[PDB]
C-alpha cells in the first residue's frame, strides 16, 4: 500500500520518463522487482508492441 | 497473476 522513501523517488522518476501514470508506474516497477533498468526495458517492449493498455497514460 | 503485467517474471 505505501512505497519506501527510495522507492517513493523511484517512482516519480519512472512515472516521469514512462509518460504513464503514478499507478500503472508502480505496476511497472513492482512487477520488476524495483529494478529500474529492468522496469524500462520491460515498458519499452511491450509499449513498441502497442500491449500497454490506454489507461496507463491518463491523468 | 491474473491480466496485465510488466517484464518477464
Amino acid at each position: 500500500p505505501t512505497l519506501s522513501p527510495e522507492q517513493q523517488e523511484m517512482l516519480q522518476a519512472f512515472s516521469t520518463q514512462s509518460g504513464m501514470n503514478l499507478e500503472w508506474s508502480q505496476k511497472c516497477l513492482q512487477d520488476n522487482n524495483w529494478d529500474y533498468t529492468r522496469s524500462a526495458q520491460a515498458f519499452t517492449h511491450l509499449k513498441a508492441k502497442g500491449e500497454i493498455p490506454e489507461v496507463a497514460f491518463m491523468k | 497473476d491474473s491480466g496485465f503485467s510488466f517484464g518477464s517474471k
